[PDB]
RNA sequence: CCGAGCCUGGUGAUAGCUGGUUGUCCAAGAUAGAAUCUUAGUUCAACUUUAAAUUUGCCCACAGAACCCAAAAUCCCCUUGUAAAUUUAACUGUUAGUCCAAAGAGGAACAGCUCUUUGGACACUAGGAAAAAACCUUGUAGAGAGAGUAAAAAAUUUAACA
C-alpha cells in the first residue's frame, strides 16, 4: 500500500521531498558566502585604463617560451655507448 | 622475563596463608576477607570482586567467579603489590 | 511536461529549498502588544 | 503586501538571489521568474508568497 | 603516570620529556591486492603492491622536575 | 587475501629492541653460474659490492656456490631457521644490492597479515576497565530493593 | 570537529594543516641530532615560496600599472601644455 | 532557456552598513583576492568550468591567488557561487627575499613572512 | 587512543570528561557575559607564531 | 590492574543485572535505555561478535502511559499466517490481554535486526507488578533511574508550597462558584 | 520430414540479420547534419586518435549588428587570466540515445508520450535521498587502526452564541 505510479521520481506524479532545518541553514551559510564574495569583489583596486597594457610583456613572453617548447622536437640523440653495452650481455667469466 | 609475571613464572599453594605469615612477620593485624561488589550469585556465572581489609584498611581487592576464587586472587594482588612486582612498576632500566 | 498545467507542478528540488527559504518573517517585539502596552 | 514585503525580516528573497544568480539556481528557475520571482507558479498565484 | 596525568595545550615541552625508540625490523608489506572490476563492460585490472614497513620498540621514558 | 592467508599478531623475536640489537640475518648462501646471460648481474655484485657489504656485516656469514645454473639464486637462513629463497634472475646490480639491505634488515618470520601494527604485553595501567570502576557503592552494600 | 572555531580563533580549521602539530620534525637522533627534513614539509615549504614570489610579482606588476597610467597622465598633461604653447 | 546570465552591476555597490561590517573601507581598497573552491564543478556549464580551470582551481581547498581588477572580476563574477573569495591582509609588508621560504597563510586572510614556529 | 585510554586507565578519562564539563561551564558563562568579563582559564588559548 | 588474566578477562566481560521501575514511565524511553544496554553500547569494550550484553529488568510494565491518545489510535497488527488471520489491536487492549507485551515489541524493534536480538530479548526479563521470583531479585547489581518525571497531584502538593506559590488574582465576592 | 524428391559437385553459395571473438599493464576518447529503392545500412561532414610544422587559440571592453512587428541572450571584441589552437600525412570507430531544468510545437495545457533549441547528467568511481540511471554533493585514481567537511532526517489539526 501507499505506491507511487511509475518512478518514484519523475513525471505527472512523482514521491514529494521535503525540506529540512538541515538544508535550510546550509543553503543560507553558502549565501552569506556569496554575498561576502559580492562585497570583496565589488571595490576594485584599479581601473580598465589604469590596468590597460602592463601584462602584454609578461604574456607574450611566456607565449613564446611555449612556442619554442613545441617548436624543440626532434628524436633523440644515439650513443655508441648505449648501442654497445647490449654487447655485455655474453660476459662470462675466463 | 618481561612478559611472564611473577605467579606465572613462580607457582604457590595456600597464597593466603603465605599472605597471612607475611604480614605477621611485618606485624600488622590479621585481615578479614569481605565480598566487596557481587554479581549473579545465583546465576551461572558468579561474580565477586573481595576486598581484603585489616585494621579498617584495604590492601586488596581480587575478582573471581567464586568467593574461593576472589579472596586467594586478593591475596595475589596484596602479595604482589608488597613485593613490588605490580604490573604498574618501573621498567627495567639498560 | 509543460511548464503551466492544471495540477501543481511539482517544482524542482533546490528550487523548493529556496521557496522555504524565503518567506514573510513577521517584525515582532519581544513584547505581545497587547499585555503590557 | 507592500508593506510586508518591505518589513520582512528574512534578509533572503528570490529577488535578490535570482538577480545575482547567487548559486546557479538559474538552471531550475526560468527567464520569466526574473518578474515572476515568487508570487507565480505556473498559471497559479501565492499572494502569501512576497 | 598511575596517579597523574599531563597534557599539552597541544602538546607538551620538548625539555619535560625524553622518549627514545629503537629500529629492530624494515620490511616490505605483505602483498596487497588491487582489483577494479566494472559490469559487462571487460574492465578488468589487478595490480600487486607491497608498502614498505618500519617496526620500532620503544626502550624507555623520563620526565623531568621543570614545570 | 586475509581470510585465504594466515595472519599473526606483531612480535619480535627475544625481544631484539630492549637489550643490544642483533641483525637477524644469519646465513646468505649465493647460487650464481659462471656463463649465463642471467646471471650476469650476480657476477657483478659478487665482484665488486660484496666485499664491501659482509665488511659492513660481520655477524651475516656468506657462502658462494658458483656453479652451473640456467637461474641464479640466493638463500637466506635466519635466526629462526627461517629459510627464504628469491631467484636473481636476470636483475640489476642496484636492485640485488636492495634487496640484499631487506633481508638483512628483514626479522625471522613470515611475511603475512599483521593483525595489529602494535604491541604492548603490558598495555593497562590505572586497571583495565572493568563494569564497576565507575559506579559507586552502597551503605553496608545493599541491593535494590533489599531490606536487610 | 571545531573547524569553525578554530577558523575564528586564528588556527587552521583541520589541525592537520600546518602548526606544531604537523609542522615540527616527528623523529631526530637520541644524540640530539636534527634529522632531515620530510618531504612533506619540503613540498609545503615550496609551495608557499612559490606563493610569496607570486605574490610578490604580482604587486609589483600592479604597482608598475599604476607608475606607468600616472606618467603617463603627466606626459598628456605636459603636451596639452605645448599644444596651447604652440 | 539556459544561458550565460549577465549580472546587474548595480548588485556590486556596497553599503555603509556593508562596509562596517565585513570591515572593508571603500579607500584604500586591497590588492589581491585569495580564492578556494567550495562547490562542484561537475553539474555546472562548461564555460563555468573552463573559467575555473583558467583561473586554477582545478584543486578543491587549495588557495590561489589573483588581482583586483575588473578583468579578472569579471571571471571572478560569473564563477563566484562556486569560489570562496576573501582579501589579501599582511602587517609585516612585502615578504623580503630572505624570508621567501618560511612563509605561512592563515585562515583569516593573512601571509605571515616569518614563521618561528614557537609560542610567545 | 581516546579509546583506549577509556578501556585502560578510566582515571584518565574521567579527568578528560571533568576538563571538558568544566569548559562547558565557561562557554556557559561566556554565553551570558562574551566580553566585559575574565575569559574562562581553560578556554584560554595558546598562540603560536 | 596487577590481576590474573583470566579472572581480569571474566570481570571485563561479565554481565550484570540492571533494574529499572516503569511505574508513569513511557515504555520507547526505557526501552531504549534497555535495549542500548542490552546490546551493551553502553561499556567501553562494546563489539558485536564479543556477546557482552547485560541481563534487564523493568519492574510494573502494567503501570505506564503513554503521551496522547496512543493508547486508542496506536494499532499493534500482526497476521497469524491464514487467510482473514489479519488482526489488529489497539495498545490498550493488548495491555489487557498481556502487559508485557507491548514493552516487549518496543524493544524488539529497537534492537538490532541480527540474530542477537533473540538471545538479548531472553536476556530481558519483565514483570507486570511489585514482584519479582527470588534468585532473579537476588543476584541483581544496580537500580538504575527513570527518564521522565512524575508530576505531583493536588494531594501530594504540601502546604508550605502552596503559601509561598502567590495567587495571582482577586475574585469578586458576588460569585456563586 | 514434397508448393515439389534424394545424393554428389559448383560451395568455404550469399546473408546490411543474430551469435562468438583467447595474455598483462598506461593513456586519450561517447557530439551538429547532408545524401542514399535510404532510415536494421553506408559515403561525406562533424567528433575523437596518432606523428609532425606553425602561431595564435579560449575567457573577452567601449563601440558596432533593420524597418517590419515588449525577453533571457547572441555575434564580433582589444586588454586580462591562462595554454592551447590551426595547418600538414594517415586511418579507424560513433552516425538506432534516456532523464531533469528552461523557451516552445503536437496531443487532453495526459502520458515513464512524441518532436526542436540551451545546459547538465547518465551510458566512469564514490556519499546521500528507502531500495533507485537521468535528482543533490563530488572527480584523476595507491597503503593507513589519522583528522576537517560537502549534499544530507518535514512541518501540519479547522469553525458555538446574544
Ligand atoms: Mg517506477
Ligand atoms: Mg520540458
Ligand atoms: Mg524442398
Ligand atoms: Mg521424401
Ligand atoms: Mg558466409
Ligand atoms: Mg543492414
Ligand atoms: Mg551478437
Ligand atoms: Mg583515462
Ligand atoms: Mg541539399
Ligand atoms: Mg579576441
Ligand atoms: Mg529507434
Ligand atoms: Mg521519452
Ligand atoms: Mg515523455
Ligand atoms: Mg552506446
Ligand atoms: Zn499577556
Amino acid at each position: 500500500r501507499g505506491r507511487i505510479p511509475g518512478r518514484q521520481w519523475i513525471g505527472k506524479h512523482r514521491r514529494p521531498r521535503f525540506v529540512s532545518l538541515r538544508a535550510k541553514q546550509n543553503m543560507i551559510r553558502r549565501l552569506e558566502i556569496e554575498a561576502e564574495n559580492h562585497y570583496w569583489l565589488s571595490m576594485p583596486y584599479m581601473t580598465r585604463e589604469q590596468e590597460r597594457g602592463h601584462a602584454a610583456v609578461r604574456r607574450r613572453e611566456a607565449f613564446e617560451a611555449i612556442k619554442a617548447a613545441a617548436t624543440s622536437k626532434f628524436p633523440p640523440h644515439r650513443f655508441i655507448a648505449d648501442q654497445l653495452d647490449h654487447l655485455n650481455v655474453t660476459k662470462k667469466w675466463s | 622475563m618481561t612478559g611472564k609475571e611473577l605467579f606465572e613464572m613462580w607457582k604457590i599453594i595456600n597464597p593466603m596463608g603465605l599472605l597471612v605469615e607475611e604480614l605477621k612477620k611485618r606485624n600488622v593485624s590479621a585481615p578479614e576477607s569481605r565480598l566487596t561488589r557481587q554479581s549473579g550469585g545465583t546465576t551461572a556465572l558468579p561474580l565477586y570482586f573481595v576486598g581484603l581489609y585489616c585494621d579498617k584498611k584495604l590492601i586488596a581487592e581480587g575478582p573471581g567467579e567464586t568467593v574461593l576464587v576472589a579472596e586467594e586472587e586478593a591475596a595475589r594482588v596484596a602479595l604482589r603489590k608488597l613485593y613490588g612486582f605490580t604490573e604498574n612498576r618501573r621498567p627495567w632500566n639498560y | 511536461s509543460k511548464a503551466v498545467t492544471r495540477h501543481r507542478r511539482v517544482m524542482h528540488f533546490q528550487r523548493q529549498k529556496l521557496m522555504a527559504v524565503t518567506e514573510y518573517i513577521p517584525p515582532k517585539p519581544a513584547i505581545h502588544p497587547s499585555c503590557l502596552p | 503586501q507592500e508593506e510586508r514585503e518591505r518589513n520582512n525580516q528574512n534578509p533572503w528573497t528570490f529577488e535578490r538571489i535570482a538577480t545575482a544568480n547567487m548559486l546557479g539556481i538559474r538552471k531550475v528557475l526560468s527567464p520569466y521568474d526574473l518578474t515572476h520571482k515568487g508570487k507565480y507558479w505556473g498559471k497559479f498565484y501565492m499572494p502569501k508568497r512576497v | 603516570a598511575d596517579n597523574f596525568t599531563l597534557l599539552g595545550k597541544p602538546l607538551l615541552g620538548k625539555d619535560l620529556v625524553r622518549v627514545e625508540a629503537t629500529v629492530i625490523e624494515k620490511t616490505e608489506s605483505w602483498p596487497r591486492i588491487i582489483m577494479r572490476f566494472r559490469k559487462r563492460k571487460n574492465f578488468k585490472k589487478k595490480r600487486i603492491v607491497t608498502t614498505p614497513q618500519t617496526v620500532l620498540r620503544i626502550n624507555s621514558i623520563e620526565i623531568a622536575p621543570c614545570l | 587475501t586475509a581470510r585465504g592467508t594466515p595472519s599473526r599478531f606483531l612480535a619480535s623475536v627475544l625481544h631484539n629492541g630492549l637489550g643490544r640489537y642483533v641483525q637477524q640475518l644469519q646465513r646468505l648462501s649465493f647460487s650464481v653460474s659462471r656463463d649465463g646471460a642471467s646471471s650476469r648481474g650476480a657476477r657483478e655484485f659478487v665482484e665488486r659490492e660484496v666485499i664491501d657489504f659482509a665488511r659492513r656485516n660481520p655477524g651475516v656469514v656468506i657462502y658462494v656456490n658458483s656453479r652451473p645454473c640456467c637461474v641464479p639464486r640466493v638463500v637466506a637462513e635466519y635466526l629462526n631457521g627461517a629459510v627464504r629463497e628469491e631467484s636473481i634472475h636476470c636483475k640489476s646490480v642496484e636492485e640485488i644490492s636492495t634487496l640484499v639491505q631487506k633481508l638483512a634488515d628483514q626479522s625471522g618470520l613470515d611475511v603475512i597479515r599483521i593483525r595489529k601494527p602494535f604491541h604492548t604485553d603490558n598495555p593497562s595501567i590505572q586497571g583495565q576497565w572493568h563494569p564497576f570502576t565507575n559506579k559507586p557503592t552502597t551503605f553496608r552494600g545493599l541491593r535494590p530493593r533489599e531490606v536487610q | 570537529a571545531g573547524g569553525q572555531w578554530r577558523l575564528q580563533q586564528g588556527l587552521a580549521a583541520n589541525p592537520s594543516g600546518y602548526g606544531p602539530l604537523t609542522e615540527l620534525p616527528d623523529w631526530s637522533y637520541a644524540d640530539g641530532r636534527p634529522a632531515p627534513p620530510m618531504k612533506g614539509q619540503l613540498r609545503r615549504k615550496a609551495e608557499r615560496e612559490t606563493f610569496a614570489r607570486r605574490v610578490v610579482l604580482l604587486s609589483q606588476e600592479m604597482d608598475a600599472g599604476l607608475q606607468a597610467w600616472q606618467l603617463r597622465q603627466q606626459k598628456l598633461q605636459e603636451e596639452q601644455r605645448k599644444q596651447e604653447n604652440a | 532557456k539556459f544561458t550565460r546570465s549577465r549580472i546587474p552591476e548595480k548588485v556590486f555597490q556596497a553599503s555603509p552598513e556593508d562596509h562596517e561590517k565585513y570591515g572593508g573601507d571603500p579607500q584604500n581598497p586591497h590588492k589581491l583576492h585569495i580564492v578556494t573552491r567550495i562547490k562542484s564543478t561537475r553539474r555546472r556549464p562548461y564555460w563555468e568550468k573552463d573559467i575555473i580551470k583558467m583561473l586554477g582551481l582545478e584543486k578543491a581547498h587549495t588557495p590561489q591567488v589573483h588581482k583586483n581588477i575588473p578583468s579578472v572580476n569579471a571571471k571572478l563574477k560569473v564563477v563566484k557561487h562556486l569560489i570562496r573569495i576573501k582579501p589579501l591582509k599582511l602587517p609585516q609588508g612585502l615578504p623580503a627575499e630572505e624570508n621567501m621560504s618560511n612563509t605561512c597563510l592563515k585562515s583569516t586572510g593573512e601571509l605571515v613572512v616569518q614563521w618561528h614556529l614557537k609560542p610567545v | 587512543v581516546l579509546a583506549d585510554l577509556a578501556i585502560y586507565e578510566p582515571k584518565t578519562f574521567k579527568s578528560l570528561a571533568a576538563l571538558a564539563s568544566r569548559r562547558r561551564h565557561e562557554g556557559f558563562a561566556a554565553a551570558l557575559g562574551d566580553g566585559k568579563e575574565p575569559e574562562g582559564i581553560f578556554s584560554r588559548v595558546v598562540q603560536y607564531h | 590492574s596487577s590481576f590474573s588474566r583470566a579472572p581480569q578477562q571474566w570481570a571485563t566481560f561479565a554481565r550484570i543485572w540492571y533494574l529499572l521501575d516503569g511505574k508513569m514511565q513511557p515504555p520507547g524511553k526505557l526501552a531504549a535505555m534497555a535495549s542500548i544496554r542490552l546490546q551493551g553500547l553502553h561499556k567501553p569494550v562494546y563489539h558485536a561478535l564479543s556477546d557482552c550484553g547485560d541481563h534487564v529488568v523493568i519492574m510494573n510494565t502494567r503501570h505506564i502511559a503513554f503521551s496522547g491518545n496512543k493508547w486508542e489510535q496506536k494499532v499493534y497488527s500482526s497476521h497469524t499466517g491464514y487467510p482473514g488471520g489479519f488482526r489488529q489491536v489497539t495498545a490498550a487492549q493488548l495491555h489487557l490481554r498481556d502487559p508485557v507485551a507491548i514493552v516487549k515489541l518496543a524493544i524488539y524493534g529497537m534492537l538490532p535486526k541480527n540474530l542477537h536480538r533473540r538471545t538479548m530479548m531472553e536476556r530481558l526479563h519483565l514483570f507486570p507488578d511489585e514482584y519479582i521470583p527470588e534468585d532473579i531479585l537476588k543476584n541483581l547489581v544496580e537500580e538504575l533511574p527513570q527518564p521522565r518525571k512524575i508530576p505531583k497531584r493536588l494531594d501530594e502538593y504540601t502546604q508550605e508550597e502552596i503559601d509561598a506559590f502567590p495567587r495571582l488574582w482577586t475574585p469578586p465576592e458576588d460569585y456563586r462558584l
